[PDB]
RNA sequence: AUUGGGCGUAAAGCAAGCGCAGGCGGAUUGAAAAGUCUGGUGUUAAAGGCAGCUGCUUAACAGUUGUAUGCAUUGGAAACUAUUAAUCUAGAGUGUGGUAGGGAGUUUUGGAAUUUCAUGUGGAGCGGUGAAAUGCGUAGAUAUAUGAAGGAACACCAGUGGCGAAGGCGAAAACUUAGGCCAUUACUGACGCUUAGGCUUGAAAGUGUGGGGAGCAAAUAGGAUUAGAUACCCUAGUAGUCCACACCGUAAACGAUAGAUACUAGCUGUCGGGGCGAUCCCCUCGGUAGUGAAGUUAACACAUUAAGUAUCUCGCCUGG
């Protein structure tokens, strides 16, 4: 279990996302 | 399984021990006597050599660990009983 | 981008009837604005297979970034076993590398590099590894910008 | 850009934008492939009956 | 938070540590856990403020005195890992002792060095500013 | 590569394997020292000379000379140029050279400090050949 | 190949284990400050490699000036390294319960085979390769049946199977012994890796000894194709074989892959247990074939049953 939480940052949605609005 | 609760609870190293140092060498060597007996019985037994020289071998790493790990808590079977 | 001619391979086999002898022809291209590419070309004809490696030498031109006109942190290329390292070197002892390793260099936009070739003499697996090494250089803005505390080193 | 699929034995990340749908099911591919398509038609001024709307189809592969 | 299989006393702390990171980089494996170690926990910390690692905890069983330490290896969400790779230096059966004087960039400069010198982990970097050498223990970017 | 193991024995850096051994070694008399003087030039009794067919796929008539140098050993030396060495039991000189169609062959006879017949039909290379120059 | 390579097919893992030394040796704090670093000091031969300078017609040279490791001396930091008292138990096993397996040293029988010998029969053949012959049979051979017997080893049992230091393990039975596997919220306080040295066995062939030889059997004798048939074909046939002592020490002993530590997608299944649960399906951990993404690669292809990644040691290869 976790009893110290430090550096606030979590990786779940980690599949990619690109390639925006393209002509 | 010759021996596996006589000597780890009839002999206390510390406040209380189920494995420890002393009582699995003291354990060690009754099965060394006991295999021992049994190649001298029985000759052509070579699993049970092999067997012997690991046990008595991890009891000298055993031991020698033991030598600076604390003061002192190996002065009960450092010996050899089989002459 | 010039349509030059550069290596002959003469490959040759035979089947029940007959012998197809083939010839590869190997064509680098580039630049030195970092529009660089390399092709083989396999045919039997031999116009046909120049007309292959000229296509394959117009169409992929691929761009390399010019990040100081030179070398600046070690690469090693090793693709097909045949191992080309890369040291930077002093600006003024000039591109000191193999004939196809100073012209590949030249043609890339860059020169004074420290080579090294490991491995045996043979040209498109060098080239292949040579191409490896190629995508191998590193840029720092995004290892910068990705950092929760933002800076590049 | 190339849109695709993810079913059962590949990563979902081979194309730009990621759908883990499904088509091989007989009640799925129906209502996918009417809301893929209205998704699009109605650049082309062109009839759009799957977007927001209760239209929807029960019926096995055919 | 373990991953499975809790980690038993390796030969060192750092070489675990980089089995556990190599394999988050190529299994697709985001949060490792490794022994409880206090250089982890510095290096670890070193690394959060650097800004290439996410989320780091200590962790404990049902008693406290044991501990091990897990971490998540900054991943972004579009599948990129902040740590590309990692080599060492120092090594168990060679600690390589390099003075204030025998500290170089990390082969360009770009990358980041930690030392062992005095009293927990400095970089390379920084170590140059107060004269101070000491054990390399490993080079990351 | 293991190097646990290979500390007690090291490895060591061969980097060339040559085959010019004459021109490490030199002997003097009243005291033994084989001491390795880079002697430039070494000399020799050229105790044959003769023509030995060459490799099974070749077939030709080049030729060879058996010469004996100061340390001890029994080898070949190649001819070169036209004019062939054939002094029979003279002090020959030899030089560093390799030919490798005959077994044996490792060295080459130099001619004008032990000038034999002075090699003729080569002027383009005077380094082993014995020449001389038709200019002023 | 420390710097600067691999060991499966390249030069490449010991035959296999135990395996002392050996190096490594998870983390806390008191202590040394041991190594490390920091702070303190004196030393580092000229010309000189290097370097500002001059005199060389100018360079060839000469000088001027300086460029320091190294070495002896003294205190602070506590990370890692050996660590102290205590240690933390997550390992090594070990308290304990369940626990499966061709594991094995040891000792027993049973099945029958096999060919014979007492027993009688009976008429005419047996041997065999591509075809035959060598070689056997009326003075009774084939074949025969029970009685009795010698050495000899046990059709099947034999698996997405297990147990295995390697070599291996199956007619059974048991003494003993070993290794486990699952689970123990647990203990010595990490008490362990490789292996110089030492110890051990080692498939099988064969050897001296004593005995046995049932059976086949090389070498071959004879015979069949044959240009030769010496290799391959058939019969007669002994060394050999076989039981134990002593000697055997190698195998294509392999996983073409020495290990140990720690970690890493999965899946069809299935095996041992903890098993709810007719069995089940279904799993928890270890195992058992494959699988394919990362990873790996000269390619073969391997891939959580790596040829994947890192830590420690012994064996080897530098072109043939």
């Amino acid at each position: 279990r976790t009893e110290k939480a430090q550096k606030p940052k979590e990786e779940l949605w980690d599949v990619v996302q690109k390639m925006g609005n393209f002509d | 399984q010759i021996d596996k609760n006589g000597i780890i609870k009839s002999a206390q190293l510390h406040d209380k021990d189920v494995g420890s140092i002393q009582v699995q060498v003291s354990l060690l060597t009754s099965q060394i006597k006991q295999l021992t007996d049994h190649l001298l019985a029985n000759k052509k037994d070579f699993i049970s050599k092999r067997g012997l020289y690991a046990k008595v071998s991890k009891r000298k790493r055993l031991l020698k660990y033991l030598k600076h790990n604390d003061l002192e808590a190996y002065r009960n079977l450092v010996k050899t009983l089989n002459l | 981008f010039e349509e030059r001619i550069v290596k002959l391979k003469r490959i040759s086999k035979t089947t029940k009837g007959g012998r197809n002898m083939r010839f590869s022809v190997l064509v680098v291209v580039g630049n030195r604005k970092g529009k660089i590419g390399y092709g083989i070309a396999k045919a039997l004809e031999v116009p046909n297979a120049i007309k292959k490696a000229i296509k394959a030498a117009h169409n992929s031109l691929h761009t390399i970034e010019i990040h100081k006109g030179s070398i600046y942190h070690e690469v090693i290329g090793r693709s097909g076993a045949s191992r080309v390292l890369l040291k930077p070197a002093p600006q003024g002892t000039g591109i000191i590398a193999g004939g196809a390793i100073r012209a590949i260099i030249e043609l890339a936009g860059y020169s004074d590099i420290y080579t090294k070739n490991l491995g045996r003499n043979t040209p498109i697996n060098m080239i292949h590894a040579t191409m490896d090494g190629i995508l191998k250089q590193l840029s720092p803005r995004r290892v910068a910008i990705l950092r929760n505390k933002n800076l590049n080193e | 850009p190339v849109v695709a699929l993810c079913n059962t034995n590949t990563n979902p990340e081979l194309v730009d934008f990621i759908i883990p749908a499904n088509n091989h099911q007989p009640q799925s591919t129906c209502l996918l492939m009417n809301l893929l398509a209205d998704a699009v038609a109605e650049a082309k001024a062109m009839p759009t009956m799957f977007a927001y709307k209760p239209d929807e189809e029960i019926q096995i592969e055919i | 938070i373990t991953t499975t299989k809790p980690i038993k006393a390796h030969f060192d702390p750092v070489a675990d540590l980089l089995t556990k990171i190599n394999n988050a980089r190529k299994a697709k494996l985001m949060t490792v856990t490794t022994i409880a170690s206090k250089l982890k926990i510095a290096i670890l910390e070193i690394l959060v403020k650097e800004g290439y690692l996410a989320n780091f905890q200590v962790l404990e069983n049902k008693s406290k005195t044991k501990r091990i330490v897990t971490f998540n290896l900054k991943y972004t969400q579009r599948r990129i890992p902040s740590i590309n790779g990692v080599k060492q230096i120092s090594k168990p059966g060679l600690r390589i002792y390099r003075p204030f004087e025998k500290l170089p960039l990390v082969l360009n400069g770009l990358g980041i060095a930690i030392i062992s010198t005095s009293d927990g982990v400095m970089t390379d970097k920084v170590a140059r500013l107060k004269k101070i050498g000491g054990e390399i223990l490993a080079y990351v970017w | 590569a293991t190097i646990a193991q290979l500390i007690r024995k090291p490895r060591k850096k061969k980097k060339v394997k040559s085959k010019s051994p004459a021109l490490h070694y030199n002997l003097n008399l009243l005291n033994k020292k084989v001491t390795n003087v880079y002697s430039p030039l070494k000399r020799g009794v050229c105790t044959r000379v003769g023509t030995m067919t060459p490799k099974k796929p070749n077939s030709a008539l080049r030729k060879y000379a058996k010469v004996r140098l100061t340390n001890g050993f029994e080898v070949l030396t190649y001819i070169p140029g036209e004019g062939h060495n054939l002094q029979e039991h003279s002090v020959t000189l030899l030089r560093g050279g390799r030919v490798k169609d005959l077994p044996g062959v490792r060295y080459h006879i130099v001619r004008g400090t032990l000038d034999t017949v002075g090699v003729e039909k080569r002027r383009q290379q005077r380094s082993a050949y014995g020449a001389k120059k038709p200019k002023a």
